[PDB]
């Protein structure tokens, strides 16, 4: 036996960074490099959830001041904290 | 704090001349002054290095202290004592959440 050869879905947590990253050097080349992505790790899930929890606290934090897509779900529950 | 000390003996001048029974009346002992009789309210090392599970006990045990206007362990009681004021040091590299 070898395994019966991942399907797409099936593949994931490391086919996934690696899916994020070729589609990232895709959109890179297709651009000519006048956009510079960062990181899409770190912040990781916890490190991000503490950070917009600070802003609850009432001070606001790294990110704030008064994984790609994580923005689009971050803006809606950044706005309630500022 | 300074401007009692004036206050204080002025009122006593003007119930002795006020009374002619007035008799011997008190002086303010020096000691009293001089040693501690009227305020009694008045190893450390940097928290951000340590693990966070002895971070979180010894921020609390040391706050307790810190609240009664003197220093804890981790946390100080800056200098005053005297007036309306007092400001209190929790160390800087405290990490960021825990510390706000």
């Amino acid at each position: 036996g070898h395994r019966e050869e991942p399907y797409l879905t099936e593949a994931g947590r490391d086919a996934f960074d690696k899916f994020c990253r070729l589609h990232q050097g895709e959109l890179q080349l297709l651009a000519g490099g006048v956009l510079q992505a960062p990181q899409p790790v770190l912040v990781k899930e916890c490190e991000l959830v503490k950070d917009v929890l600070n802003v609850l606290i009432g001070v606001v934090s790294a990110t704030f001041s008064l994984p790609e897509s994580i923005s689009s779900l971050l803006s809606e529950v950044a706005e309630y904290g500022t | 704090l300074q401007q009692s000390l004036e206050l204080k003996r002025k009122m006593l001048r003007d119930k002795q001349n006020k009374k002619n029974s007035g008799q011997h009346l008190p002086i303010f002992p020096a000691w009293v002054y001089e040693r501690p009789a009227l305020i009694g309210d008045f190893t450390a090392l940097p928290i951000g290095t340590l693990p966070l599970a002895s971070q979180e006990s010894a921020v609390v045990e040391d706050l307790l202290y810190v609240l009664v206007g003197v220093d804890g362990r981790y946390v100080s009681a800056q200098p005053l004592a005297g007036r309306q004021s007092r400001t209190f040091l929790v160390d800087p590299n405290l990490d960021l959440s825990i510390r706000e």
